[PDB]
C-alpha cells in the first residue's frame, strides 16, 4: 500500500478520496474525533487525517511564482541575475 | 405479542416554541474563526414544537409523519423514550427499521415486522426493571442487523426535574438516514426550554428504504399499563438558509437565520453579526 511518509518535499498525496499534490508537513489545528480533514478560509481541503495514525496534517502548496530578469545592459555587461 | 391498551387519552398537540435548537455539524469538514452559509434542511428559529406528553393516563405515540426529515427532542428523567419504528405502510407489507435502546444494547434491525399497534417496554413500578419487550410480532426478509456493545442501563422511574435532555435528527438523503446526536443536562417540570446546543452525527446508515412515517417506542411503568411523567417534543425540518460561526477550536458557536425577518437575512449578506447605521441592499421582490 506503500503508506509511508515524505515530509517536506512536494510529493502527488493520495489519502482515502484524497488526491492532488503539494508539501506535507505536520499540524496542530483543533480536531473532533469525527474530523476528517478541514478547510481554510478559501475552499481548498487544507487539513488532513491519517487514515492509517491518527494524525492531523495540514497541506502546504508546492512551489510557484514569477520570474523577473535583472540586466545591467548589453553595451557595458552580459551577466545578469534572478529573481 | 401485541398489547393495545385500555385508557389511553387523546393526543394534546399541545405547541411549543423552537427558540434556537435544531444546530447540527453538517459535515466532516474542519473549519475555525470564520462564518459559513449552508442550504439545508433546519428547524427555524422559533416555531410551533408539537409536545406529546406522557402524562398519568396518557400515552401519546400515535402514526407520525417523517415527511421530510424531522426534529426529535426528549426530556427525560427514567428513559421512557427508548426506541422508535421508522417505515412507510408501519406493517410488514413494507421494510419497517427499528432502533431502540432495550437497557443493554443499542439495536437496530431493518425487516418486514409485523408492527404492534402499540409499541412499548413494560417496567415493574415497585421492582424497578424491564419486564416486557413487546415491540413486534414476526420478522422477515432482515435486510440489516446492528446491536452495540453491552451496557447497564437506568430503568426504573426517578422523581423530580427532568435531567437528561437528547436531542435527536434524522435525515433521509441518497438512501441513507443520517443520525445525529446530542445531548445537555436539564432542570425543568414541563415546555421544552429556549437553548442553543449543536448536534453530532453518530450513524450514516445505508438502509435505502421507503420511509415517510414513525412512531416512538416508549415505556410504560407498570405497578396492564400506568405511565410516568415524560415528555418528547415532534419537530419538522424545513430546507433553509443557516449560517455558523466557528471559533479557534473548531466549535459551533453562534447561528443564525436567514429567514425569520429581514434583519437577520441582512446579517447574512452583510456576514457580521454587528451593522451600524445605515441603509443596505439585499435581494429582489
Ligand atoms: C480552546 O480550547 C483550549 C482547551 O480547552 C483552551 O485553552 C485552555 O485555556 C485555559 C484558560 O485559558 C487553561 O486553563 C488553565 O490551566 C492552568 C494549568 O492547569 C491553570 O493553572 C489555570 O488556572 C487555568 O485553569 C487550559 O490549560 C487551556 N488548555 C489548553 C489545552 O491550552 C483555549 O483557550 C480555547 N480557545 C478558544 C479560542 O476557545
Ligand atoms: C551604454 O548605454 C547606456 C544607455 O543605455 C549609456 O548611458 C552608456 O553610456 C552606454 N555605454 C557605452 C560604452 O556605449
Ligand atoms: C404556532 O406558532 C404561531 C407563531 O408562529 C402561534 O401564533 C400559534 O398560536 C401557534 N399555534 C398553536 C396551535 O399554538
Amino acid at each position: 500500500l506503500s503508506t509511508d511518509l515524505i515530509k517536506n518535499q512536494c510529493v502527488n498525496f493520495n489519502f482515502n478520496g484524497l488526491t492532488g499534490t503539494g508539501v506535507l508537513t505536520p499540524s496542530s489545528k483543533r480536531f473532533q474525533p469525527f474530523q476528517q480533514f478541514g478547510r481554510d478560509v478559501s475552499d481548498f481541503t487544507d487539513s488532513v487525517r491519517d487514515p492509517k495514525t491518527s494524525e492531523i496534517l495540514d497541506i502546504s502548496p508546492c512551489a510557484f511564482g514569477g520570474v523577473s530578469v535583472i540586466t545591467p545592459g548589453t553595451n557595458a555587461s552580459s551577466e545578469v541575475a534572478v529573481l | 405479542r401485541c398489547t393495545t391498551f385500555d385508557d389511553v387519552q387523546a393526543p394534546n398537540y399541545t405547541q411549543h416554541t423552537s427558540s434556537m435548537r435544531g444546530v447540527y455539524y453538517p459535515d466532516e469538514i474542519f473549519r475555525s474563526d470564520t462564518l459559513y452559509l449552508t442550504q439545508d434542511l433546519f428547524l427555524p428559529f422559533y416555531s410551533n414544537v408539537t409536545g406529546f406528553h406522557t402524562i398519568n393516563h396518557t400515552f401519546g405515540n400515535p402514526v407520525i409523519p417523517f415527511k421530510d426529515g424531522i426534529y426529535f427532542a426528549a426530556t427525560e428523567k427514567s428513559n421512557v423514550v427508548r426506541g422508535w419504528v421508522f417505515g412507510s405502510t408501519m406493517n410488514n407489507k413494507s421494510q419497517s427499521v427499528i432502533i431502540i435502546n432495550n437497557s443493554t444494547n443499542v439495536v437496530i434491525r431493518a425487516c418486514n415486522f409485523e408492527l404492534c399497534d402499540n409499541p412499548f417496554f413494560a417496567v415493574s413500578k415497585p421492582m424497578g426493571t424491564q419486564t416486557h419487550t413487546m415491540i413486534f410480532d414476526n420478522a422477515f426478509n432482515c435486510t440489516f442487523e446492528y446491536i452495540s456493545d453491552a451496557f447497564s442501563l437506568d430503568v426504573s422511574e426517578k422523581s423530580g426535574n427532568f435531567k437528561h435532555l437528547r436531542e435527536f435528527v434524522f435525515k433521509n438523503k441518497d438512501g441513507f438516514l443520517y443520525v445525529y446526536k446530542g445531548y445537555q443536562p436539564i432542570d425543568v417540570v414541563r415546555d421544552l426550554p429556549s437553548g442553543f446546543n449543536t448536534l453530532k452525527p453518530i450513524f450514516k446508515l445505508p438502509l435505502g428504504i421507503n420511509i415517510t412515517n414513525f412512531r416512538a417506542i416508549l415505556t410504560a411503568f407498570s405497578p396492564i399499563w400506568g405511565t410516568s411523567a415524560a415528555a418528547y417534543f415532534v419537530g419538522y425540518l424545513k430546507p433553509t438558509t443557516f449560517m455558523l460561526k466557528y471559533d479557534e477550536n473548531g466549535t459551533i458557536t453562534d447561528a443564525v437565520d436567514c429567514s425569520q425577518n429581514p434583519l437577520a437575512e441582512l446579517k447574512c449578506s452583510v456576514k457580521s453579526f454587528e451593522i451600524d447605521k445605515g441603509i443596505y441592499q439585499t435581494s429582489n421582490f
